[PDB]
Protein backbone atom coordinates (compact mmCIF):
# COMPACT_ATOMS: atom_id res chain seq x y z
CA UNK A 1 0.00 0.00 0.00
CA UNK A 2 1.05 3.36 -0.91
CA UNK A 3 1.24 4.56 2.58
CA UNK A 4 3.09 2.17 3.82
CA UNK A 5 5.69 2.79 0.97
CA UNK A 6 6.12 6.05 1.42
CA UNK A 7 6.52 6.05 5.51
CA UNK A 8 9.40 3.32 4.59
CA UNK A 9 11.25 5.01 1.75
CA UNK B 1 14.17 7.60 23.74
CA UNK B 2 15.38 11.08 22.36
CA UNK B 3 11.56 12.12 22.47
CA UNK B 4 10.96 11.76 26.50
CA UNK B 5 14.08 13.45 26.86
CA UNK B 6 13.03 16.87 25.07
CA UNK B 7 12.32 20.35 27.25
CA UNK B 8 9.59 22.04 26.60
CA UNK B 9 11.41 24.66 24.44
CA UNK B 10 13.14 21.87 22.52
CA UNK B 11 9.50 20.39 21.75
CA UNK B 12 8.51 23.45 20.03
CA UNK B 13 11.73 23.85 18.45
CA UNK B 14 11.23 20.36 17.16
CA UNK B 15 7.78 20.75 16.26
CA UNK B 16 8.82 24.41 14.18
CA UNK B 17 11.05 23.16 12.66
CA UNK B 18 9.38 19.55 11.04
CA UNK B 19 6.59 22.29 9.84
CA UNK B 20 5.83 21.13 6.41
CA UNK B 21 6.06 23.79 3.53
CA UNK B 22 2.28 25.74 1.75
CA UNK B 23 1.68 24.18 -1.62
CA UNK B 24 0.05 25.83 -4.65
CA UNK B 25 -2.63 24.65 -6.60
CA UNK B 26 -3.12 24.85 -9.92
CA UNK B 27 -6.02 27.81 -10.07
CA UNK B 28 -5.90 29.63 -12.67
CA UNK B 29 -8.80 32.84 -12.08
CA UNK B 30 -9.33 33.00 -16.07
CA UNK B 31 -9.83 28.79 -16.06
CA UNK B 32 -13.44 28.05 -15.74
CA UNK B 33 -14.53 25.76 -13.12
CA UNK B 34 -16.75 23.60 -12.67
CA UNK B 35 -17.78 21.73 -9.80
CA UNK B 36 -15.75 18.93 -10.58
CA UNK B 37 -12.98 20.71 -11.41
CA UNK B 38 -12.83 22.63 -8.48
CA UNK B 39 -12.87 19.85 -6.46
CA UNK B 40 -9.97 18.67 -8.73
CA UNK B 41 -8.11 21.07 -7.96
CA UNK B 42 -8.41 20.67 -3.91
CA UNK B 43 -8.11 16.44 -4.04
CA UNK B 44 -5.11 17.60 -6.61
CA UNK B 45 -3.91 19.66 -3.67
CA UNK B 46 -4.71 17.33 -0.42
CA UNK B 47 -2.60 14.40 -2.65
CA UNK B 48 0.59 16.16 -2.86
CA UNK B 49 -0.32 17.68 0.85
CA UNK B 50 -0.38 14.14 1.85
CA UNK B 51 3.02 12.90 1.04
CA UNK B 52 4.33 16.37 3.24
CA UNK B 53 2.54 15.04 5.89
CA UNK B 54 4.14 11.65 5.42
CA UNK B 55 7.75 13.29 6.12
CA UNK B 56 6.63 15.03 8.69
CA UNK B 57 5.03 12.80 10.92
CA UNK B 58 8.49 11.10 10.94
CA UNK B 59 9.58 14.13 12.26
CA UNK B 60 6.93 14.18 15.53
CA UNK B 61 8.71 12.89 18.53
CA UNK B 62 8.29 9.10 19.20
CA UNK B 63 6.36 8.74 16.23
CA UNK B 64 9.25 7.09 14.34
CA UNK B 65 9.45 4.67 17.49
CA UNK B 66 6.46 2.37 17.17
CA UNK B 67 6.20 -0.28 14.42
CA UNK B 68 5.36 0.47 10.85
CA UNK B 69 2.01 -0.81 11.11
CA UNK B 70 0.93 1.33 14.16
CA UNK B 71 2.72 4.39 11.84
CA UNK B 72 -0.26 3.17 9.23
CA UNK B 73 -2.47 2.82 11.49
CA UNK B 74 -2.13 6.71 13.24
CA UNK B 75 -1.66 8.48 10.19
CA UNK B 76 -4.85 6.19 8.04
CA UNK B 77 -7.28 7.24 11.35
CA UNK B 78 -5.69 11.07 11.54
CA UNK B 79 -4.85 12.59 7.99
CA UNK B 80 -7.97 14.15 7.54
CA UNK B 81 -8.24 16.21 10.48
CA UNK B 82 -4.36 16.66 9.98
CA UNK B 83 -5.22 18.49 6.53
CA UNK B 84 -8.16 20.45 8.03
CA UNK B 85 -6.48 21.72 11.43
CA UNK B 86 -3.33 23.34 8.83
CA UNK B 87 -6.26 24.64 6.81
CA UNK B 88 -8.05 26.24 9.54
CA UNK B 89 -4.47 27.46 10.89
CA UNK B 90 -3.73 28.89 7.35
CA UNK B 91 -7.33 30.74 7.16
CA UNK B 92 -7.01 32.54 10.57
CA UNK B 93 -6.02 35.53 9.16
CA UNK B 94 -8.76 35.44 6.23
CA UNK B 95 -12.46 36.17 8.11
CA UNK B 96 -15.10 33.68 5.91
CA UNK B 97 -12.59 32.39 4.23
CA UNK B 98 -10.34 29.05 3.24
CA UNK B 99 -7.10 29.70 2.32
CA UNK B 100 -6.74 25.78 0.63
CA UNK B 101 -3.37 27.24 -0.75
CA UNK B 102 -1.82 30.95 -1.45
CA UNK B 103 -3.52 31.44 -4.84
CA UNK B 104 -6.82 29.55 -3.55
CA UNK B 105 -8.90 31.51 -1.75
CA UNK B 106 -12.50 30.22 -1.47
CA UNK B 107 -15.49 31.26 0.74
CA UNK B 108 -18.62 29.40 1.54
CA UNK B 109 -20.08 30.93 -1.96
CA UNK B 110 -17.54 28.70 -3.82
CA UNK B 111 -19.63 25.97 -1.85
CA UNK B 112 -20.50 23.36 -4.95
CA UNK B 113 -22.41 19.62 -3.67
CA UNK B 114 -22.58 19.17 -0.31
CA UNK B 115 -19.23 20.66 0.61
CA UNK B 116 -20.94 24.18 1.78
CA UNK B 117 -21.41 22.17 5.09
CA UNK B 118 -18.14 21.43 5.89
CA UNK B 119 -16.48 24.93 4.68
CA UNK B 120 -18.74 26.32 6.81
CA UNK B 121 -17.47 24.12 10.14
CA UNK B 122 -13.70 24.55 8.68
CA UNK B 123 -14.63 28.26 8.97
CA UNK B 124 -16.47 28.07 12.06
CA UNK B 125 -13.36 26.44 13.39
CA UNK B 126 -11.11 29.76 12.19
CA UNK B 127 -13.38 32.14 13.77
CA UNK B 128 -12.66 30.07 16.70
CA UNK B 129 -8.93 30.07 16.36
CA UNK B 130 -9.39 33.92 15.93
CA UNK B 131 -11.85 34.21 18.89
CA UNK B 132 -8.75 32.65 20.80
CA UNK B 133 -5.77 34.15 19.48
CA UNK B 134 -4.13 30.67 18.80
CA UNK B 135 -0.76 30.73 19.02
CA UNK B 136 1.99 29.35 16.09
CA UNK B 137 3.40 27.27 19.32
CA UNK B 138 0.26 25.96 20.40
CA UNK B 139 -0.72 24.85 16.67
CA UNK B 140 2.40 22.81 16.09
CA UNK B 141 1.26 20.83 19.96
CA UNK B 142 -2.25 20.68 18.86
CA UNK B 143 -1.04 18.81 15.15
CA UNK B 144 1.27 16.71 16.72
CA UNK B 145 -1.52 15.91 19.48
CA UNK B 146 -4.38 14.81 16.58
CA UNK B 147 -1.52 12.51 14.97
CA UNK B 148 -0.97 10.83 18.23
CA UNK B 149 -4.52 10.49 19.90
CA UNK B 150 -6.97 10.04 17.17
CA UNK B 151 -6.40 6.31 16.40
CA UNK B 152 -4.51 5.41 19.98
CA UNK B 153 -7.66 3.57 21.43
CA UNK B 154 -8.47 1.89 18.23
CA UNK B 155 -5.37 -0.49 17.52
CA UNK B 156 -2.87 -7.95 20.15
CA UNK B 157 -1.24 -9.40 23.79
CA UNK B 158 0.03 -7.90 26.62
CA UNK B 159 2.76 -6.51 24.36
CA UNK B 160 1.61 -4.23 21.64
CA UNK B 161 -0.13 -2.04 24.95
CA UNK B 162 3.64 -1.08 26.00
CA UNK B 163 3.24 0.53 22.05
CA UNK B 164 0.27 2.53 23.67
CA UNK B 165 1.94 3.57 27.13
CA UNK B 166 4.83 5.10 25.08
CA UNK B 167 2.29 7.40 23.34
CA UNK B 168 0.28 8.25 26.29
CA UNK B 169 4.11 9.41 27.87
CA UNK B 170 5.06 11.30 24.57
CA UNK B 171 1.45 13.36 24.98
CA UNK B 172 1.57 14.24 28.40
CA UNK B 173 4.96 16.11 27.40
CA UNK B 174 3.01 17.96 24.65
CA UNK B 175 0.84 18.74 27.55
CA UNK B 176 3.22 20.03 29.80
CA UNK B 177 4.88 21.86 26.64
CA UNK B 178 1.20 23.43 26.14
CA UNK B 179 1.01 24.54 29.66
CA UNK B 180 5.05 26.05 29.66
CA UNK B 181 4.41 28.23 26.62
CA UNK B 182 0.59 29.56 28.72
CA UNK B 183 2.83 30.21 31.71
CA UNK B 184 5.49 32.01 29.29
CA UNK B 185 2.80 34.07 27.93
CA UNK B 186 2.11 35.56 31.71
CA UNK B 187 -1.41 33.66 31.82
CA UNK B 188 -2.53 32.74 35.16
CA UNK B 189 -3.00 29.21 36.86
CA UNK B 190 -6.65 29.25 36.28
CA UNK B 191 -6.11 30.64 33.14
CA UNK B 192 -3.57 28.31 31.86
CA UNK B 193 -5.76 25.24 32.63
CA UNK B 194 -9.05 26.85 31.43
CA UNK B 195 -6.90 27.64 27.71
CA UNK B 196 -5.79 23.98 27.65
CA UNK B 197 -8.92 22.59 28.05
CA UNK B 198 -10.39 25.22 25.24
CA UNK B 199 -7.73 24.20 23.08
CA UNK B 200 -8.28 20.62 23.14
CA UNK B 201 -11.99 20.83 23.67
CA UNK B 202 -11.68 21.98 19.64
CA UNK B 203 -9.88 18.82 18.88
CA UNK B 204 -13.69 17.27 19.65
CA UNK B 205 -14.88 19.57 17.07
CA UNK B 206 -11.64 18.93 14.31
CA UNK B 207 -12.71 14.99 15.07
CA UNK B 208 -16.55 15.45 14.09
CA UNK B 209 -15.51 17.81 10.83
CA UNK B 210 -13.40 14.98 9.81
CA UNK B 211 -15.74 12.26 10.32
CA UNK B 212 -18.30 14.35 8.27
CA UNK B 213 -16.00 15.05 5.53
CA UNK B 214 -14.68 11.73 4.97
CA UNK B 215 -18.50 10.78 4.51
CA UNK B 216 -18.59 13.33 1.78
CA UNK B 217 -14.86 12.03 0.10
CA UNK B 218 -16.60 8.47 -0.07
CA UNK B 219 -19.74 10.12 -2.00
CA UNK B 220 -17.77 12.01 -4.38
CA UNK B 221 -15.78 8.52 -4.75
CA UNK B 222 -19.71 7.25 -5.92
CA UNK B 223 -20.56 9.41 -7.88
CA UNK B 224 -17.32 9.24 -9.90
CA UNK B 225 -17.13 12.98 -11.52
CA UNK B 226 -14.48 14.14 -9.38
CA UNK B 227 -11.12 12.64 -9.30
CA UNK B 228 -9.21 10.86 -6.44
CA UNK B 229 -5.61 10.19 -6.20
CA UNK B 230 -5.01 6.83 -5.53
CA UNK B 231 -3.10 7.71 -1.82
CA UNK B 232 -6.37 9.31 -1.32
CA UNK B 233 -8.56 6.64 -2.23
CA UNK B 234 -6.57 4.10 0.16
CA UNK B 235 -6.93 6.74 3.29
CA UNK B 236 -10.32 7.08 2.66
CA UNK B 237 -10.58 2.91 2.08
CA UNK B 238 -8.83 2.53 5.73
CA UNK B 239 -11.95 4.36 7.24
CA UNK B 240 -14.50 2.08 5.33
CA UNK C 1 -29.51 38.37 32.06
CA UNK C 2 -27.02 36.99 34.45
CA UNK C 3 -26.65 33.22 34.99
CA UNK C 4 -26.82 31.30 38.34
CA UNK C 5 -24.33 29.00 36.82
CA UNK C 6 -21.37 31.43 37.40
CA UNK C 7 -22.19 32.22 40.68
CA UNK C 8 -21.97 28.72 41.91
CA UNK C 9 -18.71 27.67 43.95
CA UNK C 10 -17.28 24.38 43.05
CA UNK C 11 -18.39 22.28 45.07
CA UNK C 12 -22.00 23.65 44.68
CA UNK C 13 -21.50 22.66 40.53
CA UNK C 14 -20.74 19.03 41.36
CA UNK C 15 -23.15 18.40 43.52
CA UNK C 16 -25.75 20.04 41.19
CA UNK C 17 -24.63 17.53 38.69
CA UNK C 18 -24.28 14.89 40.77
CA UNK C 19 -27.67 15.26 42.26
CA UNK C 20 -29.12 15.80 37.90
CA UNK C 21 -28.29 12.57 37.87
CA UNK C 22 -30.74 10.58 35.86
CA UNK C 23 -31.20 6.79 37.11
CA UNK C 24 -30.15 3.36 35.53
CA UNK C 25 -33.16 2.51 33.67
CA UNK C 26 -33.30 -1.49 32.89
CA UNK C 27 -34.49 -3.19 29.87
CA UNK C 28 -37.90 -5.26 29.17
CA UNK C 29 -37.30 -8.15 30.60
CA UNK C 30 -37.92 -10.09 27.53
CA UNK C 31 -36.73 -10.76 25.15
CA UNK C 32 -31.12 -13.28 25.82
CA UNK C 33 -31.03 -11.39 22.33
CA UNK C 34 -29.70 -13.72 19.92
CA UNK C 35 -31.48 -11.86 16.54
CA UNK C 36 -30.98 -8.92 14.85
CA UNK C 37 -34.85 -7.77 15.44
CA UNK C 38 -34.51 -8.84 19.14
CA UNK C 39 -31.64 -6.39 19.63
CA UNK C 40 -31.96 -3.59 18.01
CA UNK C 41 -35.43 -4.05 19.81
CA UNK C 42 -34.61 -3.82 23.36
CA UNK C 43 -31.67 -1.77 22.60
CA UNK C 44 -33.78 1.20 20.94
CA UNK C 45 -36.55 0.90 23.56
CA UNK C 46 -33.98 1.60 26.22
CA UNK C 47 -32.50 4.46 23.90
CA UNK C 48 -35.90 5.74 23.84
CA UNK C 49 -36.51 5.65 27.38
CA UNK C 50 -32.62 7.00 28.05
CA UNK C 51 -33.57 9.90 25.91
CA UNK C 52 -36.85 11.07 28.04
CA UNK C 53 -34.41 10.92 31.33
CA UNK C 54 -31.46 12.92 29.16
CA UNK C 55 -33.68 15.87 28.06
CA UNK C 56 -34.67 16.33 31.83
CA UNK C 57 -31.13 15.61 33.33
CA UNK C 58 -29.68 18.41 30.86
CA UNK C 59 -32.29 20.88 31.94
CA UNK C 60 -30.50 20.53 35.49
CA UNK C 61 -27.54 20.94 34.00
CA UNK C 62 -26.46 24.80 35.43
CA UNK C 63 -26.56 27.33 32.78
CA UNK C 64 -28.11 24.75 30.51
CA UNK C 65 -31.68 26.18 31.10
CA UNK C 66 -30.45 29.82 30.48
CA UNK C 67 -30.32 29.01 26.55
CA UNK C 68 -32.82 30.29 24.00
CA UNK C 69 -34.91 27.03 23.38
CA UNK C 70 -33.11 26.68 20.07
CA UNK C 71 -29.93 26.64 21.79
CA UNK C 72 -30.92 24.08 24.16
CA UNK C 73 -32.45 22.28 21.01
CA UNK C 74 -29.14 22.50 19.20
CA UNK C 75 -26.73 21.31 21.82
CA UNK C 76 -28.89 18.18 22.17
CA UNK C 77 -29.51 17.35 18.95
CA UNK C 78 -25.80 17.04 18.35
CA UNK C 79 -24.79 15.74 21.38
CA UNK C 80 -27.14 12.82 22.37
CA UNK C 81 -25.38 10.04 20.92
CA UNK C 82 -22.43 10.93 22.68
CA UNK C 83 -24.18 11.63 25.79
CA UNK C 84 -25.43 7.83 25.71
CA UNK C 85 -22.37 6.68 25.10
CA UNK C 86 -20.35 8.26 27.83
CA UNK C 87 -22.93 7.10 30.31
CA UNK C 88 -22.80 3.43 28.69
CA UNK C 89 -18.90 3.21 29.51
CA UNK C 90 -18.75 4.65 32.61
CA UNK C 91 -21.74 2.28 33.34
CA UNK C 92 -19.42 -0.90 32.37
CA UNK C 93 -16.20 0.36 33.48
CA UNK C 94 -16.33 -2.02 36.83
CA UNK C 95 -17.44 -4.95 34.42
CA UNK C 96 -14.20 -5.64 31.88
CA UNK C 97 -14.82 -6.45 28.50
CA UNK C 98 -18.90 -6.33 28.81
CA UNK C 99 -20.99 -3.32 28.11
CA UNK C 100 -23.87 -2.61 31.32
CA UNK C 101 -26.68 -1.32 28.75
CA UNK C 102 -28.74 -2.00 31.71
CA UNK C 103 -28.06 -4.08 34.96
CA UNK C 104 -30.64 -7.21 33.04
CA UNK C 105 -28.80 -6.29 30.34
CA UNK C 106 -25.23 -6.98 30.07
CA UNK C 107 -23.79 -7.75 26.36
CA UNK C 108 -20.43 -8.71 25.14
CA UNK C 109 -18.65 -8.06 21.20
CA UNK C 110 -19.90 -11.20 20.66
CA UNK C 111 -23.63 -10.15 21.28
CA UNK C 112 -22.69 -7.43 18.66
CA UNK C 113 -22.15 -9.16 15.86
CA UNK C 114 -25.81 -10.43 15.59
CA UNK C 115 -26.28 -7.10 13.96
CA UNK C 116 -24.75 -6.11 11.00
CA UNK C 117 -22.20 -3.39 11.58
CA UNK C 118 -22.39 -3.48 15.42
CA UNK C 119 -19.63 -5.48 16.37
CA UNK C 120 -16.87 -2.39 15.37
CA UNK C 121 -18.92 0.18 17.63
CA UNK C 122 -19.14 -2.58 20.53
CA UNK C 123 -15.62 -2.63 20.37
CA UNK C 124 -14.80 1.03 20.62
CA UNK C 125 -17.09 1.53 23.67
CA UNK C 126 -14.99 -1.10 25.34
CA UNK C 127 -11.75 0.28 24.92
CA UNK C 128 -12.98 3.53 26.18
CA UNK C 129 -14.29 1.55 29.03
CA UNK C 130 -11.23 0.01 29.90
CA UNK C 131 -8.90 3.56 29.25
CA UNK C 132 -11.55 4.82 31.86
CA UNK C 133 -11.09 2.22 34.18
CA UNK C 134 -7.25 2.50 34.13
CA UNK C 135 -7.55 6.06 34.33
CA UNK C 136 -9.37 5.40 37.79
CA UNK C 137 -12.02 7.98 36.55
CA UNK C 138 -14.14 9.29 39.21
CA UNK C 139 -18.48 10.03 39.26
CA UNK C 140 -17.62 13.64 40.04
CA UNK C 141 -14.87 13.66 36.98
CA UNK C 142 -17.54 11.87 35.24
CA UNK C 143 -20.59 14.14 36.12
CA UNK C 144 -18.50 17.45 34.40
CA UNK C 145 -17.15 15.36 31.37
CA UNK C 146 -20.87 14.51 30.53
CA UNK C 147 -21.48 18.16 31.09
CA UNK C 148 -18.76 19.38 28.90
CA UNK C 149 -20.43 17.19 26.07
CA UNK C 150 -23.45 18.58 26.25
CA UNK C 151 -22.10 21.65 25.92
CA UNK C 152 -19.21 21.85 23.81
CA UNK C 153 -20.16 19.43 21.02
CA UNK C 154 -22.37 21.68 19.25
CA UNK C 155 -21.59 25.20 20.49
CA UNK C 156 -19.25 25.85 17.00
CA UNK C 157 -22.18 25.42 14.91
CA UNK C 158 -24.01 27.87 16.11
CA UNK C 159 -20.14 33.27 25.31
CA UNK C 160 -22.24 32.40 27.95
CA UNK C 161 -21.50 28.50 26.97
CA UNK C 162 -17.40 28.89 27.37
CA UNK C 163 -17.94 30.59 30.63
CA UNK C 164 -19.85 27.99 31.83
CA UNK C 165 -17.40 25.24 30.11
CA UNK C 166 -14.50 27.48 31.67
CA UNK C 167 -16.72 27.01 35.25
CA UNK C 168 -16.64 23.20 34.51
CA UNK C 169 -13.01 23.21 33.77
CA UNK C 170 -12.01 25.12 37.55
CA UNK C 171 -14.82 22.12 38.58
CA UNK C 172 -12.34 19.57 37.33
CA UNK C 173 -9.31 21.40 38.60
CA UNK C 174 -10.83 21.52 41.99
CA UNK C 175 -11.52 17.54 41.88
CA UNK C 176 -7.86 16.61 41.38
CA UNK C 177 -6.76 19.29 43.49
CA UNK C 178 -8.67 18.18 46.13
CA UNK C 179 -7.58 14.31 45.66
CA UNK C 180 -4.01 15.51 45.98
CA UNK C 181 -2.67 15.79 42.51
CA UNK C 182 0.13 17.98 42.47
CA UNK C 183 0.48 20.65 39.51
CA UNK C 184 2.01 18.54 37.16
CA UNK C 185 -0.31 15.58 37.66
CA UNK C 186 -3.17 18.00 37.43
CA UNK C 187 -2.70 19.23 34.00
CA UNK C 188 -2.12 16.23 32.48
CA UNK C 189 -5.02 14.34 33.92
CA UNK C 190 -7.14 17.02 32.48
CA UNK C 191 -5.28 16.44 28.98
CA UNK C 192 -5.98 12.65 29.35
CA UNK C 193 -9.36 13.04 30.15
CA UNK C 194 -10.56 15.62 27.26
CA UNK C 195 -8.86 13.63 24.71
CA UNK C 196 -10.82 10.56 25.39
CA UNK C 197 -13.75 13.51 24.24
CA UNK C 198 -12.25 13.08 20.72
CA UNK C 199 -12.75 9.50 21.12
CA UNK C 200 -16.23 9.77 21.90
CA UNK C 201 -17.28 12.03 19.15
CA UNK C 202 -15.69 9.70 16.94
CA UNK C 203 -17.91 7.04 18.61
CA UNK C 204 -20.75 9.01 18.08
CA UNK C 205 -20.16 9.91 14.70
CA UNK C 206 -19.46 6.29 13.80
CA UNK C 207 -22.71 5.25 15.78
CA UNK C 208 -25.06 7.37 14.01
CA UNK C 209 -24.21 6.36 10.21
CA UNK C 210 -24.53 1.93 11.75
CA UNK C 211 -28.19 3.91 13.36
CA UNK C 212 -29.10 5.51 9.78
CA UNK C 213 -28.10 2.22 7.93
CA UNK C 214 -29.84 0.21 10.22
CA UNK C 215 -32.71 2.68 9.55
CA UNK C 216 -33.18 1.55 5.57
CA UNK C 217 -32.47 -1.73 6.40
CA UNK C 218 -35.74 -1.42 8.59
CA UNK C 219 -35.40 -4.61 10.63
CA UNK C 220 -36.98 -2.61 13.47
CA UNK C 221 -39.25 0.70 13.60
CA UNK C 222 -37.48 3.61 15.34
CA UNK C 223 -39.75 5.85 17.78
CA UNK C 224 -40.51 9.11 16.42
CA UNK C 225 -38.05 10.80 18.98
CA UNK C 226 -34.96 8.82 18.53
CA UNK C 227 -36.10 9.24 14.25
CA UNK C 228 -35.57 12.88 15.03
CA UNK C 229 -33.02 13.05 16.66
CA UNK C 230 -30.96 10.91 13.80
CA UNK C 231 -32.66 13.26 11.49
CA UNK C 232 -30.48 16.28 13.32
CA UNK C 233 -27.51 15.05 12.04
CA UNK C 234 -28.50 15.13 8.35
CA UNK D 1 -42.86 20.88 15.41
CA UNK D 2 -40.27 18.84 17.29
CA UNK D 3 -40.77 16.23 20.23
CA UNK D 4 -37.49 17.74 21.57
CA UNK D 5 -39.31 21.24 21.84
CA UNK D 6 -42.00 20.11 23.84
CA UNK D 7 -40.37 17.52 26.15
CA UNK D 8 -37.66 20.43 26.96
CA UNK D 9 -40.67 22.57 27.97
CA UNK D 10 -42.52 19.89 30.02
C1 LIG E 1 -9.96 17.63 -0.85
C2 LIG E 1 -10.13 17.63 0.67
C3 LIG E 1 -9.79 16.24 1.20
C4 LIG E 1 -9.25 18.56 1.24
C5 LIG E 1 -9.32 18.89 2.60
C6 LIG E 1 -8.42 19.82 3.14
CL1 LIG E 1 -8.47 20.26 4.79
C7 LIG E 1 -7.47 20.39 2.30
O1 LIG E 1 -6.59 21.29 2.81
C8 LIG E 1 -7.39 20.07 0.97
CL2 LIG E 1 -6.22 20.79 -0.01
C9 LIG E 1 -8.28 19.15 0.43
C10 LIG E 1 -11.45 17.95 0.95
C11 LIG E 1 -11.88 19.27 0.83
C12 LIG E 1 -13.21 19.59 1.11
CL3 LIG E 1 -13.76 21.20 0.96
C13 LIG E 1 -14.07 18.58 1.51
O2 LIG E 1 -15.37 18.90 1.78
C14 LIG E 1 -13.66 17.26 1.64
CL4 LIG E 1 -14.76 16.03 2.14
C15 LIG E 1 -12.33 16.95 1.36
C1 LIG F 1 -29.74 1.90 20.42
C2 LIG F 1 -28.44 2.71 20.49
C3 LIG F 1 -28.76 4.11 19.96
C4 LIG F 1 -28.02 2.82 21.82
C5 LIG F 1 -26.80 3.42 22.17
C6 LIG F 1 -26.44 3.51 23.52
CL1 LIG F 1 -24.94 4.23 24.02
C7 LIG F 1 -27.31 3.02 24.48
O1 LIG F 1 -26.98 3.11 25.80
C8 LIG F 1 -28.52 2.44 24.14
CL2 LIG F 1 -29.53 1.86 25.34
C9 LIG F 1 -28.87 2.34 22.80
C10 LIG F 1 -27.49 2.09 19.68
C11 LIG F 1 -26.44 1.34 20.22
C12 LIG F 1 -25.52 0.74 19.37
CL3 LIG F 1 -24.21 -0.19 20.00
C13 LIG F 1 -25.67 0.89 18.00
O2 LIG F 1 -24.76 0.29 17.17
C14 LIG F 1 -26.70 1.62 17.45
CL4 LIG F 1 -26.86 1.78 15.74
C15 LIG F 1 -27.62 2.22 18.30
Amino acid sequence: KILHRLLQE
Amino acid sequence: SLALSLTADQMVSALLDAEPPILYSEYDPTRPFSEASMMGLLTNLADRELVHMINWAKRVPGFVDLTLHDQVHLLECAWLEILMIGLVWRSMEHPGKLLFAPNLLLDRNQGKEGMVEIFDMLLATSSRFRMMNLQGEEFVCLKSIILLNSGVYTFSTLKSLEEKDHIHRVLDKITDTLIHLMAKAGLTLQQQHQRLAQLLLILSHIRHMSNKGMEHLYSMKCKNVVPLSDLLLEMLDAHR
